[PDB]
């Protein structure tokens, strides 16, 4: 039979993605900072509208212990403990994944979040006082007191 | 900027002691009266957004407290209003007080809100009608429900 | 003074402040709006902190710690309950406003407002209602501007406009609408708009070269070392990641550069991130380019220099003491040559002649803000020395630090003081070619070709001493202007008198030397300063060696057959043609250098050396100081095939291949040793730093921080096993966290400051002994030489004044803080911030060439006719040319000069 | 694929040796009390546990003891690479010293992530080239470059879009 | 007065006696969050205040701790003696139900204690593990030789300039170890082991293989006359990596310690490291931890009487440990000020299911163990000691308790309040053999399970973190929608939580004794000392004293009667 898992499993480790179908890593290296192995390397680039991504995202699985403390760290709820556990290799050199093995097409365990209309940082399709609990730009010159 | 009085306090002579003793102070000496009509939510709400935009923006406590207290008001005026509101009108008033901010306008701006809530309180009351609530669910995640 | 803190007591200075008072005493107060350097002015409410009248007093009294003094017998409490209420509602009404950008924020893990929002302890939000939003703006390509962030603590208009001295930053608006930032989008103008990064508690100003290659700050690897882009040696902090120089953030040092650098040393580090750059020895062979290793590259380099008769070497001022030493007993002392011309040297001899021999003090750069008249002859400082400009604009606001203390006004109290001293200032009186940064402090500005400067400098000297040469032709408005000068700097109690070598002439440097001892003579606390032009210009003079001409002179003749260049272009410095001739001619040229310069196509061997951030070595001051740089990164950890060693390294190796045949890579502190043997005046250069056996109780000094990630995976796509860490056997740090980097660690060399509890720029204050003081166990850094018992004569050899000569055009100096220096111009970002190449023209000497502006002129120097555009100067004097020093193709050798067939092209 | 150093029974010889595995699992640490003969009978040896410097030769002299042919199982983060532990008393990885055939991740892995590698271990010896006898042919063993697992599941992990909320059991 | 805050315990009337004993001048109380009273001794005065407690009227009977720290990079040492290292001695009361720590400061260099070897003798391998992780040498000890690294180690590993990381692998002094293994019993001296009458042309030595450790034999014939364990084989530097991981990042590795315990290992430093912090967490995280330790009991209690002598039980445990917190065996769920997330919705019928389907394997297991005759005739006494040997070795759990002393942590010192919960301590007589402590495993595990009944039965309904500042990390939807939350959050999983300058104590009755951890903080994000004290060490230590003139069978069930693993040995 195929093998239950809790949805609560600590296993491979993915990054998904936001409703709109963007990746929801943007880079911060709270996980790799967070993680008590060191086995998360990653480097933030910068789209033409301001995004923030990893430019690469890599895991060293034959160092890493599934404690979930990425997980935990994340802000963006990016990167996910799924419960899958094959994962074994014949190289330790394949063992360490990349961003084109980690990036799954959809957002997990979190379904709706996106960090990025919480943050007021201006991206494509969200300007200065788009986001949530945000006001619009009062401009210095206006005439209201 | 002065603190609201009452009935109780018109046969008080013009006085700076006199009245600094009853809870206000003399200022300008030119007294405005308020009717039964008006209510002293409304008229908070008019005060404070007056001293909050004549704010000069120097000092965080009035520049960043004025405007959480005139948005606060205008909840309680628009019946939005939510428990912990009064409690945060009574810091910002205790925290505006001279000394606190770099200039005397801020403890002007508190003043009516002080002797308004001590003397109307029943109107700041019943503007609170809805729970408090500034944290949205999200979906996979399980709240720590504080008691 | 005595105060009592929480009923402990403590001795403080009495003319503190509270907060700074209980900031050195190593207490925690939550303060935004104060900083050390500007003051303290009571906007941010934040440092509260409770007054009792006396011993015996419960109830107290809420105030400010930044606006009341530290006087004696005061009692506070920080740890009061209503003030810490008070501290926690302030960072919560921070909060209100604030943007959910911490993961893409730059300034997160370096951020003020993080650390004071945790310190308080506020995690738990309450207010509902919307945040207010801002537009932001483009501030260049060095700044840029996020206004969200903003918490209006004003660091920034009062550093960038009553510091610094800018006028393009401001504060907009009212009530909670306060906007910082520029009227409208531009380039920040000031030199110094850098240090906003720093002096910003948020993420609104940051760092964009940063920013582009962004990494947070515990994942970096620092290292001390010195700014190499110009002579001043502001400590610095480079930091990297993944192999790649990721940013410069300001090292504390109380006696240089205390908290800014210039935009300079900021941003144009990005030279050493270029993909040019030699990473391997390459030996030119037939047309081929065979890569080398290190071994077979000194066997072979031993195996030609053998061969050859006899072997020239040109050092560098941008080379280190110990490379530029290395070179030297590679080929031997009478056949080293200073990479630097005839002229050049003479002048930088003469500077480092008055400053070791002229028995008048050279005051530290920190100690220029406490003088009380400023005399700048020929030097264009601000984009030349551009941290003396900056404290020079300090000591001129001294005077109305004076007067503000003269009504019992605390030092600190910086509004009240700048209220009292409207106007009032300091004299400045600064002399150039042209125009100045300096020009809206000065007290006048004299616009006249060298010569009349130098003679400028000749007559206030002899109006001030009477045995000094005089001067014989001054005009009365001009002889006005010099009496004017002359009350100033006699009434002075402490004048300072500042040239350097970069006008380009030695008549200058002996003008000044001469109002200097005419003022020493006089009973004054005289200082000079000598500004040269490259980081180790000074010790470069020190060690000596014939000039750039006579090595050109030996390759061409033939007596020598081989030339070893360490880190020179030689094309700044001489003539290209007579260069490319001297080399085509030699049949063995080694080039040792770490960036692509044009002379490696003559090239028989190059050695990759190593940059300063994958070097140790020391380099001297304009002030005499010698000061150590610590390597900040092995090349070699990333790709395995990078052999980038030190040039001292590689030239001792080379010499150690010549006699003995094999190679010796030897250790920093015997080349060190090998210098303090052999050059007696150098010998300060041991005490600069400790040497690689120091310890701070059994442990090394660490490169990065405790929580540097990645351990385990950032080489892992190259190869699964983690590498050895790199070992450094050459200085006390260790390219690790495995080490010391504790704020009261008995040391003066600080990669980093990091508190627990205080991850912003602001952990400084953990590593001095007073907050603004000094390090708390001395700063880095050792002055080579004492002032002279017995000073010099004075020079009579006063020169005549300009006369425009026809066909001739005297060449004026134009430097530019971005582009004159070499490497930090091959940066880049620079080349967005360069200004176009102008030829600058007087408007009677553009009326007879009938040139307009814009229009495009050739003149021919050296044979080379070169094209540039026209550009006005209406300071500029007729009979002269303004041409931008250090651009490309603009030699800086060519200040001075005259020019030949300038004509419309 | 290619291989790194008369037909029909070669093949039978790797599917005896395939179905045919007699496992020696050293116990070393927690893995093996998760996953819960003599080394002259075993042909496979599994590791699962940390490996400290003082039983580093312990682990080296028992596979020195056991007879070609022969392969490695290195499970869990600590056998892989040294785990959690870079530090002074721990050997970072078994593969400093003895070569591994396959590698677990996982801190302790599942005993069916151990059945999962006994499959991969099978798919290997099986497609692998072994001299037939000790006097007669080329006595050298040539393993295949396998495809790499992540790059062979790679479709169908990246086509995941939905998991259960953690909200549940 | 919270159970966090700062003490110095001068009303403790062993303060008053040693005060009146040696004078006012001859210690030094320091006010520490330990719970303790922790008083600096004189060098030259350590054996006379030993043996002076060991004489009080409720004398202070048992060493439960002793152990080193390199004092010289410590800046907050305020109120405390000059020391460049100290040694710090905790002694425990059981009478009394007191404990006090004494703290002798050295010098650098001079470095030597007296030894404590003869008022208690597991002073032993504690002075051997002092001395071979920080180089302090202890004056009239036996056999002071290194107990966790081998002989031929160069440094002591706990001093602050010894690096922690793992250097480069030599495959050299890889061959060098294997040919030293090749011919140790070629060339074994009986004095580096501290045996005697090495070769009566009788005596010949053995060398051996719950944990892989080699101990070796003395034999006379069939009869052991004398026996050391060689330990250290399973050495993973806990403590060293507790001085470089912050405060959070640490809790994992307090997991792998007693690999069978996980939770029962977190909480004894969470709940010191929120000591620390001063964090009083709610109702609803005590009994959460308290549920998931004694899930974690009743699986190691019955792997014990299981390999003592089975699946189906422990596979029930970790399917719900597994769906309450992700993971099986190293859940690394515990937080400073709470647990990582909330009970998930349908742990009452996982827990209902598990607690109507265990009593008949109650039932099951009494009649397997309790009435079998050949297994009452196998076990029973064997190897058995009374209170003075348990004392006198450190022996806690239930060895301890087989001896009859009434002592449990969670009834004499409550923590996470145990004292809500009505559950009995099952005592023996005075033998303690291996038949009473399977009985007394039995019994600890029927009321575990009334612990968890009580825990389904009325689980407060709550906060599962603490509402303090120090949380880490804070409540996740609080991160993701706050701004001030968010910066709490940032800050405390990258630069780590700042925990102001201390030193806490938690000791614990974990699943085969008493395990305790003893943090130093210096007032940075990493622990400046993280001290671990196992039951397993001073039960291996316990056992050449029980077996001299016994056979190798029975060493083979002594060691399968004491419930003890090797991580949990070494850590
Ligand atoms: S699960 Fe743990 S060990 Fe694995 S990458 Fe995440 S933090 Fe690191
Ligand atoms: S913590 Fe999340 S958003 Fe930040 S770098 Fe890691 S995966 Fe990306
Ligand atoms: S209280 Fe005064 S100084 Fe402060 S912001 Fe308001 S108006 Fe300005
Ligand atoms: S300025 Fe500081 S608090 Fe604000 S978003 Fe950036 S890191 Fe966070
Ligand atoms: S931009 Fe920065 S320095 Fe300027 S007022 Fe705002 S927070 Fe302060
Ligand atoms: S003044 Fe000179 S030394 Fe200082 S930062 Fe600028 S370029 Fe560097
Ligand atoms: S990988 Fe994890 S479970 Fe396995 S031995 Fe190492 S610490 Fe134990
Ligand atoms: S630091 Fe004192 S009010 Fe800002
Ligand atoms: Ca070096």
């Amino acid at each position: 039979e195929p093998v239950y898992l809790p949805p609560r499993y600590r296993g491979r480790i993915v990054l998904t993605r936001d409703p709109d179908g963007e990746e929801r890593c943007v880079a911060c290296n709270l996980c790799a900072v967070a993680c008590p192995v060191g086995c998360i390397s990653l480097q933030k680039a910068e789209t033409k509208d301001g995004r923030w991504y990893p430019e690469f995202f890599r895991i060293n699985f034959s160092r890493c212990i599934f404690c979930g403390l990425c997980e935990e760290a994340c802000p963006t709820t990016a990167i996910q403990l799924t419960p899958d556990f094959e994962m074994g290799e014949y190289k330790r050199q394949d063992l360490v994944y990349e961003k084109e093995d980690l990036l799954i097409s959809g957002p997990g365990k979190y379904p709706e979040y996106n960090f990025y209309r919480m943050a007021g940082m201006a991206i494509d399709g969200k300007d200065k006082g788009e986001a949530e609990n945000e006001a619009k730009p009062i401009d210095v010159k206006s005439l209201l007191p | 900027g002065t603190d609201f009085l009452t009935e109780a306090h018109l046969d008080l002579p013009m006085e700076f002691e006199s009245i600094g003793k009853a809870g206000s102070r003399l200022g300008t000496a030119l007294a405005m009266a308020v009717d039964h009509e008006i209510n002293m939510v409304s008229l908070v709400r008019n005060l404070e957004e007056f001293f909050a935009r004549e704010s000069c923006g120097w000092c965080t406590p009035c520049r960043d407290g004025l405007p959480w207290s005139v948005k606060i008001l205008r909840a309680l005026e628009r019946g939005e209003g939510q428990p912990g509101d009064i409690e945060t009108l009574e810091q910002l008033c205790r925290f505006l007080g001279p000394g606190k901010t770099f200039c005397a306008h801020a403890p002007g701006a508190v003043e009516p809100l002080q002797s308004a809530i001590k003397y109307f309180r029943e109107e700041f009351e019943a503007g609170i009608k809805q729970p408090f609530s500034n944290t949205h669910l999200i979906n996979g995640i399980q709240p720590n429900l504080l008691k | 003074a005595t105060i009592h803190v929480d009923g402990k007591e403590y001795e403080v200075n009495g003319a503190d402040n509270l907060l700074e008072a209980c900031l050195s005493l190593g207490l925690d107060i939550p303060y935004f709006c104060w900083h050390p350097a500007l003051g303290s002015v009571g906007a941010c409410r934040q440092c509260a902190v409770k007054q009792y009248q006396n011993a015996e007093d419960t109830r107290g009294r809420l105030v400010m710690s930044c606006m009341t003094p530290a006087s004696d017998g005061t009692f506070i409490s920080i740890d009061d309950e209503e003030a810490k209420q008070f501290r926690e509602s302030v960072v919560e009404w921070l909060m209100t406003n604030h943007p959910h950008d911490c993961p893409v924020c730059e300034e997160g893990g370096n951020c003020h407002l993080q650390d004071m929002t945790v310190m308080t302890g506020h995690s738990f939000r309450r207010y509902r209602f919307t945040k207010r939003t801002h537009r932001n703006q483009d501030l260049g390509p060095f700044i840029s501007h996020e206004m969200n962030r903003c918490i209006a603590c004003y660091r920034c208009v009062r550093y960038y406009k009553d510091y610094a001295g800018g006028t393009d930053l401001g504060v907009y608006g009212a009530h909670d609408n306060v906007y910082f930032g520029r009227p409208e989008d531009g380039t920040l103008e000031s030199e110094f708009s850098g240090n906003l990064v720093e002096i910003c508690p948020t993420g609104v100003f940051t760092d964009k070269t940063h920013s582009e290659r962004y990494n947070r700050k515990w994942d970096m690897q620092f290292a001390p070392s010195i700014c190499q882009q110009c002579s001043i040696g502001c400590n610095i902090s480079p930091g990297e990641r993944y192999g790649e120089l990721r940013r410069i953030e300001n090292r504390y040092n109380g006696t240089v550069n205390h908290y800014f650098l210039c935009d300079r040393g900021r941003f144009g580090y990005g030279y050493v991130n270029l993909k040019d750059r030699p990473r391997q020895p390459v030996q030119r062979r037939g047309d081929d380019f065979i890569t080398l290793n290190a071994e077979q590259a000194m066997q072979g380099a031993a195996d030609i220099l053998r061969q050859s008769k006899k072997v020239i070497g040109i050092g560098s001022p941008r080379a280190s003491v110990e490379s530029n030493f290395a070179l030297r007993e590679l080929v031997g002392e009478e056949n080293f040559y200073t990479g630097i011309a005839h002229g050049e040297q003479e002048r930088l001899q003469l500077a480092l002649k008055v400053l070791r021999e002229g028995g008048i003090y050279t005051p530290a750069l920190r100690e220029i803000e406490s003088y009380d008249a400023v005399l700048v002859l020929g030097e264009d400082v601000t984009q030349t020395g551009a941290r003396v400009a900056l404290a020079v604009r300090q000591a001129v606001k001294g005077k109305a630090r004076e007067m503000a203390a003269a009504q019992k006004v605390a030092d600190w109290q910086i509004a009240a003081i700048l209220n009292i001293g409207q106007r009032a200032k300091h004299p400045l009186f600064v002399t150039n070619v042209d125009d100045t940064r300096l020009d809206d402090i000065a007290a006048w500005t004299y616009r006249a070709p060298v010569e009349d400067q130098a003679r400028l400098g000749f007559a206030i000297a002899h109006a001030l001493d009477n045995s000094a040469p005089a001067v014989d032709g001054i005009e009365p408005e001009l002889q006005s202007k010099i009496d004017v000068i002359v009350q100033a700097l006699a009434g002075a109690k402490k004048p300072l008198i500042i040239s350097g070598t970069n006008a380009g002439s030695l008549e200058v440097i002996q003008a000044a030397a001469n109002v200097a001892k005419a003022l020493k003579g006089r009973g004054a606390d005289v200082g000079i300063t000598m500004i040269a032009r490259s980081v180790n210009s000074m010790g470069l003079g020190i060690m000596g060696g014939g000039s750039l001409e006579e090595a050109l002179t030996e390759l061409e003749t033939g007596r020598a057959d081989a030339v070893v260049v360490l880190e020179n272009d030689l094309h700044r410095h001489a003539s290209a043609t007579r260069v490319n001739a001297a080399l085509a001619k030699a049949p063995l040229v080694m080039v040792v250098d770490h960036q692509r310069t044009a002379i490696m196509e003559n090239a028989h061997l190059v050695l990759s050396a190593a940059s300063f951030a994958e070097s140790d070595g020391t380099v001297i001051n304009n002030e005499g100081r010698a000061q150590r740089f610590f390597q900040v990164y092995d090349p070699a950890y990333y790709d395995s095939k990078t052999v980038m060693l030190e040039s001292w390294r590689w030239l001792h190796s080379l010499h150690s291949t010549l006699l003995s045949r094999e190679v010796d890579w030897t250790q920093l502190d015997h080349v060190i040793d090998a210098v303090v043997a052999k050059i007696p005046e150098l010998a300060g250069i041991k005490d600069a730093a400790p040497d690689a056996t120091f310890r701070i109780r059994g442990q090394k000094l660490a490169r990065e921080p405790h929580r540097y990630s990645g351990r385990t995976a950032m080489r892992a796509n190259i190869s699964v096993h983690e590498p050895r860490q790199p070992q450094d056997i050459d200085t006390m740090f260790t390219f690790s966290m495995e080490g010391n980097n504790q704020p009261t660690a008995h040391r003066s060399q600080v990669p980093f400051a990091w508190a627990p509890g205080w991850n912003s720029p602001q952990a400084w204050n953990k590593f001095q002994d007073e907050v603004g003081g000094k390090l708390r166990f001395g700063d880095p850094g050792v002055r080579l030489f004492e002032t002279s018992e017995n000073g010099l004569d004075y020079f009579t050899s006063v020169p005549a004044r300009f006369q425009p000569q026809d066909g001739k055009w005297r060449i004026a100096p134009y430097y530019h803080l971005f582009g004159s220096d070499e490497l930090s111009q091959r940066a880049p970002v620079f080349q967005s911030r360069m200004p176009q190449p102008y030829i600058k023209l007087n408007p009677a000497d553009a009326a007879k060439l009938g040139v307009n502006a814009g229009t495009r002129v050739s003149f021919s120097y050296d044979g080379n006719t070169v094209t540039l555009p026209v550009e006005i100067a209406e300071g500029l004097t007729a009979g002269q040319v303004g041409l931008p020093m250090g651009m490309s193709g603009i030699a800086p050798v060519l200040a001075g000069a005259h020019l030949e067939d300038l004509k419309e092209a | 694929m290619d291989y790194t150093l008369m037909g029909k029974l070669n093949d039978m010889v790797n599917w005896g040796r395939k179905n045919s595995i007699w496992p020696y699992n050293f116990g070393l640490s927690c893995c093996y009390v998760e996953m819960v003969a003599s080394p002259r009978q075993a042909d496979l040896m599994v590791v699962a546990g940390t490996c400290f410097t003082k039983m580093a030769p312990v682990i080296q002299r028992l596979y020195d003891q056991m007879l070609e042919p022969k392969w490695v199982i290195s499970m869990g983060a600590c056998a892989n690479s040294g785990g959690m532990y870079d530090i002074y008393s721990v050997v970072q990885g078994v593969d400093k010293f003895i070569p591994v055939d396959v590698y677990i991740p996982g801190c302790p892995p599942r005993p069916e992530a151990y059945m999962q590698a006994l499959m991969l271990l099978q798919e290997s010896i099986g497609k692998e080239r072994r001299p037939l006898s000790w006097v007669v042919g080329d006595q050298g063993v040539y393993r295949a470059n396998m495809q790499s697992e992540r790059e062979r599941k790679r479709g169908e992990r990246i086509a995941v879009t939905n998991l259960r909320t953690p909200d549940e059991i | 007065e919270p159970a966090w805050q700062t003490r110095d315990h001068l009303d403790d009337p062993v303060i008053g006696e040693l005060r009146n004993r040696f004078g006012p001048d001859a210690f030094t109380v320091q006010a520490t969050r330990t719970g303790v009273p922790v008083v600096w001794i004189k060098r030259e005065q350590l054996l006379e205040v030993g043996d002076f407690l060991k004489k009080l009227p409720k004398p202070y009977v048992m060493l439960f701790d002793l152990h080193g720290m390199d004092e010289r990079l410590r800046t907050h040492r305020e109120g405390l003696p000059a020391a460049d290292f100290s040694v710090f001695y905790h002694l425990i009361s059981i009478d009394r139900n007191r404990d006090i720590m004494l703290k002798v400061a050295l010098a650098e260099n001079d470095l030597h204690v007296p030894t404590f070897t003869k008022l208690f003798p597991n002073a032993n391998w504690y002075e051997r593990e002092t001395w071979d992780l920080f180089g302090i040498t202890f004056d009239g000890h036996p056999n002071l030789r290194r107990i966790m690294m081998p002989q031929t180690w160069k440094g002591h590993p706990l001093r602050k300039d010894y690096p922690a990381r793992a250097t480069e692998f030599s495959p050299f002094e890889l061959t060098k170890a294997k040919q030293d293994l090749e011919m140790e019993a070629l060339t074994f001296k009986p004095e580096e082991w501290g045996m005697k009458r090495g070769t009566n042309e009788d005596f010949m030595f053995l060398n051996l293989g719950h944990g892989a450790f080699r101990i070796v034999l003395q034999l006379d014939g069939e009869e052991i006359v004398d026996c050391v364990p060689d330990i250290g084989y399973h050495h993973r530097g806990a403590e060293k990596m507790g001085e470089r991981q912050s405060w959070h990042s640490y809790i994992p590795y307090t997991d792998r310690i007693e690999y069978l315990g996980g939770c029962v290992n977190e909480m004894p430093y969470v709940l010191a490291v929120e000591k620390l912090a001063g964090i009083t967490v709610p109702d609803r995280v005590n009994v959460i931890r308290v549920m998931l330790s004694e899930l974690f009991r009743i699986n190691s209690h019955l792997l014990y009487i299981s390999t003592f002598i089975a699946f189906t039980d422990r596979q029930k445990i970790y399917d719900l440990v597994e769906a309450i917190t992700g993971f099986r065996m190293h859940p690394a769920w515990f937080r400073i000020g709470g647990v990582a997330h909330d009970l998930p919705r349908g742990w009452d019928r996982l827990l209902r299911e598990f607690l109507d389907w265990m009593p008949k394997r109650l039932a099951s297991y009494e009649k397997a163990a309790l009435q079998n005759t050949i297994l009452k005739g196998r076990s029973q006494g064997v190897a058995a000691y009374g209170a003075k040997e348990a004392l006198e070795w450190g022996t806690t759990g239930a060895g301890l308790r087989a001896t009859g002393i009434d002592f449990d942590v969670r009834k004499a010192r409550p923590y996470s309040g145990y004292e809500n919960f009505d559950f009995e301590i099952p005592v023996g007589g005075g033998v303690s053999d291996c038949y009473t402590r399977v009985m007394l495993k039995v019994e600890e595990l029927r009321q575990s399970l009334r612990i968890l009944e009580q825990c389904l039965n009325n689980m407060p309904e709550g906060p599962f973190k603490a509402d303090h500042p120090l949380t880490t990390p804070p409540p996740k939807e609080r991160t993701l929608q706050h701004i001030e939350t968010l910066i709490t959050h940032f800050l405390q999983v990258s630069w780590g939580p700042v925990m102001p300058a201390n030193e806490s104590f938690q000791m614990i009755e974990a699943t085969k004794g008493i395990n305790s951890y003893y943090l130093t903080s210096d007032g940075s994000t990493m622990s400046y000392r993280t001290r671990i004290r196992t039951p397993s060490y001073a039960h291996l230590q316990q056992i050449p004293a029980a077996i001299r003139g016994s056979l190798v069978s029975d060493l083979i069930v002594y060691l399968g009667s004491i419930d003890f693993v090797m991580s949990d040995v070494d850590r």
